[PDB]
């Protein structure tokens, strides 16, 4: 079944970019949220 | 009432101890491209900083 399996191997991979270009990244987005608020507020206390 | 107030001349790109009008600092002063409205006297950012 050789070419039936590369066939379906090419589209699901394919896939992937369509997913990709809608997002799916939040796990990474909100390390960078977290730290970029916890700056913020120590800078605010000096008011 | 009071008396008058001196007034050095400005120095711009070095390192000065300044005094604009009651608003002290320390830094380095540089012509800029940001355009206030004519009531505005001073800027700041988000972290509320001039």
């Amino acid at each position: 079944n050789q070419k039936l399996i590369a066939n379906q191997f090419n589209s699901a991979i394919g896939k992937i970019q369509d997913s990709l270009s809608s997002s799916a990244l939040g796990k990474l987005q909100d390390v960078v949220n977290q730290n970029a608020q916890a700056l913020n507020t120590l800078v605010k206390q000096l008011s | 009432v009071c008396g008058p107030k001196k007034s050095t001349n400005l120095v711009k790109n070095k390192c000065v101890n300044f005094n604009f009008n009651g608003l002290t600092g320390t830094g380095v002063l540089t012509e800029s491209n940001k355009k206030f409205l004519p009531f505005q006297q001073f800027g700041r950012d988000i972290a509320d900083t001039t």
